[PDB]
């Protein structure tokens, strides 16, 4: 649905819960702008690029780590209840290890949710069948020479990225069971990198967080980081506006009159 | 079959395990244990004319394990070394990507093995034998004669396929007591 | 030494190499003003508070992970790992298993040591003997139901915190075989919590980070979340000055002319 | 000893191990695995006079390991319950803190057991009996008099002091062939 969609940006907050029998995810067809990452969303692309290179540094040291993960599900039902408390605004914090290479199943995906005062844990394995749905890397060679007795290898090369690639996600709102929820959520994505036995651009796996937007205030006559910026539809006299408000994520609802 | 003895071999029937080898890819996980200095523990190659067989193997040679993959128009012999000839269990993944794959051992290191000769994709006919075969001497490939002990375990091949090792099975001996 | 550690302060470079034979750490007796976490260093106390967290619910569903630290000792060479990433300007990472408590050993610490396109793995375990050297917590309920195979609990709490806990360090410098090796770092710190058999403010571990601070730009003249904060030695007319370079970590090098 | 086929009792000698369990605090890491529906695998405890011994325990009462730490005063008969009587190995974790302890076992959870009575500190002299005891019916507990049975492992007491089973023993039978 659009018609509530719509009456939902602008001062919908949650008039007559403005629900529209659902299938599908409204984006926000307009000047997001894609920011790039308001300074606020700056602990969570942290948190989120750090549990990828945990799980980036120890499936390219160990490689039969790769072949014995249904039966080291007791460490990675540590880190998806982890990366969901990585900010104080989250509500899904989730991990998919791709389906093995030439096959189907999605092979183990866990999911966290916050709820309050709460973190519920479930194995959404048999409902995203066949996964239902190369980057800026740079090096950084192991050396392991310490009087160390645990492991025997001198030294090898893994891959490493950072916490300024953390990929964004246009502001949408979903629909459960088909009605939708009012929330105007985004999404942080990430990136696993074991080794191909000749290189290191394979990408089984990926972690991901839903934050609520429901409590940033929009900005639409004045010039920030923000989501929707300088968007003000002054019908100008001399261009004098005034952004009055503490709003949540509400588009267009600034005063142009500022005589 | 856990736990052999002798000279115990073990075939296979199932065209499930006969269809994963045979590809671009390959995976093992034989968390075998051993008290020799030979032997052979994966013996999937078709009948062996002059020598080019397409074969695969996973060999314990005089405590060095040697995933020693063929295609044919190039040999490979990918090799580790320590003290695998007595003592206690060992975890094996020979992976493959048609031309290249480790060897990766417990925790020595993923010794890669970037051996081929020109080609891939020719992986062919013949039953998948564990742990020996029923007589291997006059088979083209008369390197391991011997050694065919050890108690195997868990081997869950292809990363999905966990196979048990007499539950498919049309042959071998002794499950027990070794 | 303080005879060059000063004249390492204003305008000491590397000035013939200001070595004097030590064995201390030279801090800051000064208005380092304890300045509160410069936005500049977000990143880094939020991926170190992160691998708090990852290990703060891993000693905390099951118990017997206290009891086998030796055998899992590849688990914890990933993270140590990771944490020597949580920024670009890092010098080392360090992780120190509490000793059993009763005893003496230190049990198992880790470090890694950043060598530009490097980063080295030692068992610092054999020299910190006898360690040589509760909080703001808030319950997160963790619930299990998912229809998950793996664990077969219902319901347990445990303890968790943030990224606004993480503590400072006046800046030092310290002495390498007694030569002062020149940098100014610091150090982020945090803090596991496993389970006592009642509570849970047992404090089993620790998880450090170095940062240098020779590339910041510090303001004396100005106001700012800076490390020397207004701290201009006007000999003032009327209080008019300039601070007048791109500097690094000098204290007093502004120009208070201005007429 | 590995490999307990019977009445097989284990008794200790080294005042390391007399030590570690006297105090304030308590740890196991028995490793076990058994086909039975009792038994005993710890029971240091003076001369067991009049009920109050300061005994300490770790049964496996009809598939419910039971952690029976007491001090005289008070009482504990903390409790897991699942398929303990037959089956496989099982990783126990006995802590205590002077009157709290949990019994965790492999992944159920931390069945915690708040049970004092009164007071702490009064673990007291004694051998420390693995695996049974030579006689034990005579003894005033008369719980575990069966079910000495099991295959026996990794014992790490009090989280440092790793311990060796035939190692440090002055009797016992049978260490192989469960």
């Amino acid at each position: 649905g659009a018609e509530a969609a719509l009456a939902y940006l602008y001062s919908g907050d949650a008039q007559q819960l403005s629900q529209v029998n659902c299938s599908e995810r409204y984006e926000a067809r307009g000047a997001g702008a894609m920011p790039g990452l308001p300074p606020s969303l700056q602990g969570a692309a942290g948190t989120l690029a750090q549990a990828a290179n945990f799980l980036n540094m120890l499936l390219q040291a160990n490689d039969i780590r790769e072949s014995s993960v249904e039966e080291d599900v007791e460490w990675y039902q540590a880190l998806v209840r982890s990366v969901a408390e990585g900010d104080p605004r989250v509500y899904r914090a989730l991990l998919t290890f791709n389906p093995p290479p030439g096959a189907s199943h999605l092979q183990l995906a866990l999911q966290a949710t916050r709820t309050g005062e709460e973190t519920i844990l479930q194995d959404l394995s048999g409902n995203w069948v066949q996964e239902e749905n190369p980057a800026l890397k740079k090096r950084v060679l192991t050396n392991d020479l310490g009087s160390l007795g645990s492991p025997k290898w001198p030294q090898a090369d893994g891959y490493v990225g950072d916490t300024q690639q953390v990929r964004l996600s246009p502001p949408f709102l979903e629909c459960q069971e088909g009605r939708l929820r009012p929330g105007w959520l985004i999404t942080l994505s990430a990136t696993f990198y074991g080794l191909k036995p000749d290189l290191s651009p394979e990408v089984r796996g990926q972690v991901q967080m839903d934050v609520d937007l429901q409590s940033v205030d929009i900005n639409q006559c004045a010039s920030g980081p923000g989501w929707y910026s300088n968007t003000h539809l002054c019908d100008l006299n001399s261009t004098q506006c005034v952004p009055l408000e503490s709003q949540g994520f509400v588009l267009g609802r600034y005063l142009c009159r500022c005589r | 079959i856990p736990q052999f003895i002798g000279r115990s071999y073990l075939t296979y029937d199932n065209p499930d395990i006969l269809k994963r080898v045979s590809g671009s890819r390959s995976n093992v996980f034989m968390r075998f244990k051993t008290t020799a200095k030979d032997g052979l523990l994966l013996w999937r190659g078709d009948s062996p004319m002059r020598p080019n067989s397409d074969f695969i193997s996973l060999g314990l040679r005089d405590g060095a394990l040697v995933f020693s993959y063929n295609l044919g128009s190039g040999v490979a012999s990918i090799m580790v070394n320590g003290s695998f000839n007595d003592g206690r269990w060992h975890r094996v993944k020979a992976v493959r990507d048609g031309q290249s794959g480790k060897i990766t051992v417990d925790d020595y290191g993923a010794r890669t093995g970037k051996s081929p000769g020109m080609m891939r994709q020719l992986n062919i006919n013949g039953a998948l034998y564990v742990g020996g075969m029923k007589e291997i001497a006059l088979h083209t490939n008369r390197q391991y004669m011997r050694g065919l002990v050890g108690c195997i375990s868990h081997f869950t091949l292809s990363t999905d396929y966990h196979i048990s090792l007499v539950e498919d099975a049309v042959d071998g001996k002794n499950i027990n007591t070794c």
